RNA sequence: GAAGACAUUGUCAGGUGGGGAGUUUGGCUGGGGCGGCACAUCUGUUAAACGAUAACGCAGAUGUCCUAAGGGGGGCUCAUGGAGAACAGAAAUCUCCAGUAGAACAAAAGGGUAAAAGCCCCCUUGAUUUUGAUUUUCAGUGUGAAUACAAACCAUGAAAGU
RNA sequence: UUGACAUUGUGAAGAGACAUAGAGGGUGUAGAAUAAGUGGGAGCUUCGGCGCCAGUGAAAUACCACUACCUUUAUAGUUUC
RNA sequence: GUGAUUUCUGCCCAGUGCUCUGAAUGUCAAAGUGAAGAAAUUCAACCAAGCGCGGGUAAACGGCGGGAGUAACUAUGACU
RNA sequence: AAGCUCGUAUCAGUUUUAUGAGGUAAAGCGAAUGAUUAGAGGUUCCGGGGUCGAAAUGACCUUGACCUAUUCUCAAACUUU
């Protein structure tokens, strides 16, 4: 059915398992698109000056609709003008206290942020807030809103030993989803810190949203 | 100009320089283990071997922590006290055993 | 009068022990004569502090350099020195004169060559594949490198070419 | 010098930790709460419950998982006590 | 080992040994026991002993212008 | 020492013809080695350390690296050509 089609106690290549491929192109019969489940095991410790603040790259996009919030002021409202959803200057900064929240990742900067701190106590869900993990206080976004456009992977601050972020679907072209998971692991294994314990590849697993999973080292 | 584009751009770099100021600034703001160590914000770093490390009522406190916590070691702590300051260390390491052959010993 | 389904014998990882047996001594301070065996890669670390100090170990690079400093056409003709000037001093920007190479010409270095064999701009993929032969070492070798044709597939240029 | 089996019988034998699976508590400030370091947030039977329900706010409550297990029982049995 | 009597160590136990009714699960073969497997090989955990830690012992072998406290986390040992 | 196959059949301590090959002479340190030399005179909140004002950018020295103003221009046997 969908259990025998895959392995738990064998070892597989990245040329024979999923890792963002199509192997599970028949065994997701919903038509709904998935996420990749991009598992790996990494010891570390619970030191916060151990930890990866970095962006990964990741060309080909995730085939998804979002929107972001862009709001600057003093004259970089202007640079932001062609490649924006929506204006949001300083006095629009009360229109999100009401009701209406349709933002979802609002991005800002450095400057702007002796107002901005009257906003965060409402924007302190989603893990989004301006300080040194996420790339945002900065007073350049010309060539970086463009950059977020292409669908980035988000890298949040995991410390279970279980490590896990998000590729893509695995749907779109064959040869095409090959260069986009090497990326998630070249910038990973870049932030080596040497306080870290013995090594940092592990094993690695690889699923989709319903079915099961494989390994690989 | 060295510490001035230093705080300028402005962390093993902090290290090296006190190797609060900007210091305590980066502070709010285990190589920090040694750090802290040198140095109370060491003291939260600390809080965050390295028992060892630590080696202040606080420190008592992070201490009963870890204490009841557990609840190699205490053989560290035996020679400590066995190596003001001195009366301090070795009602410590009195408490500490008390909270037992070597003890007598 | 001791005691008990106790204790002793034999083949069963390895550890205590030159009592005994066997084996073991190139050369190395004009014989020999302490212990160790840390010779050769920029800096920090490796490395126990004013002297030294290796290691195909660890964290970038690295068994030098290059993702056009390659090939080709056109144009231009370098450094230093002397002689000038609005911002401007012995050094910076611009112009002129003298001038047979101490230069440039992929690593460290030394002759070459001047309507350049080079540099810059523009124009780019022949630095890739198949089928032969030759030079130094050789047993007309292995590996590596260089020179010279034909037969497919490209680029540059007005033509003649590489 | 040390250990298992056998030599060497018998099972009325005081008190523990296991070899496959299903409940029981996860209670530090605040939120009346069980928000357990980290990950996952378009989802599983779809007529219907929760999908993000209100106040607060660093983390917000179904969902196949690396998990520290305070205290029990468990079918033919258990190397040394 | 010392080798008639008088004489016959002032202090120290970190190293090299011995002893160990102190401390036993970091490490620990085979047999037995536990998965996969119609098999073989490999095979994770448990346990005894030895090794590690500590104390005594130097009239048994050393040291003997000694033994401490002092801004390095261990590395110099002035001054007192 | 012991054999086979052939004949105008192997050449030269003396004389003429100068095409290749080499790393001893010359040069440089202006991106490779070395004996890349020897001094004086300034400027101090905050390059790094003291004494003296409860203090405030109040003030004043010494001990190491530079700049401006000079001298030599690096041995033939380090390497390549």
């Amino acid at each position: 059915m969908s259990k025998i089609t895959s392995s738990q106690v064998r070892e597989h290549v990245k040329e024979l398992l999923k890792y963002s491929n199509e192997t599970k192109k028949r065994n997701f019969l919903e038509t709904v698109e998935l996420q990749v489940g991009l598992k790996n095991y990494d010891p570390q410790r619970d030191k916060r000056f151990s930890g990866s603040l970095k962006l990964p790259n990741c060309p080909r996009p995730n085939m998804s609709i979002c929107i972001f919030g862009d709001a600057f002021d003093v004259d970089r409202a202007k640079s932001c003008g062609v490649d924006a959803m929506s204006v949001d200057d300083l006095k629009k900064l009360n229109k999100n206290k009401k009701l209406i929240k349709k933002l979802s990742k609002k991005y800002n900067a450095f400057i702007a942020s002796e107002v901005l701190i009257k906003q965060v106590p409402r924007l302190l869900g989603p893990q989004l807030s301006k300080a040194g993990k996420f790339p945002t206080p900065v007073s350049h976004n010309d060539d970086l809103y463009g950059k977020v456009t292409d669908v980035r992977s988000t890298i949040k601050f995991q410390l279970k030993k279980v490590l896990c972020l998000a590729v893509a679907v695995g749907n779109v072209e064959m040869e095409e989803d090959v260069l986009v998971n090497q990326i998630l692991m070249s910038v990973n294994f870049f932030v080596s810190l040497l306080k870290k314990n013995w090594q940092n590849v592990g094993s690695l697993v690889v699923k989709s949203s319903m079915g099961p999973a494989f390994r690989l080292y | 100009s060295t510490q001035a584009v230093c705080f300028n751009l402005l962390i093993w770099a902090t290290k090296l320089t006190r190797e609060t100021v900007e210091i305590m600034t980066q502070a709010a703001l285990k190589i920090v283990m040694s750090g802290v160590m040198f140095f109370e914000n060491s003291e939260d770093e600390d809080g965050f071997k390295m028992q060892v490390n630590k080696k202040g009522k606080k420190l008592e406190n992070a201490i009963k922590t870890v204490k009841k916590k557990k609840k190699q070691g205490f053989a560290e702590k035996l020679f400590k006290e066995h190596l003001k300051f001195d009366m301090e260390q070795k009602i410590s390491l009195m408490q500490l055993l008390s909270r037992k052959l070597i003890v007598l010993g």
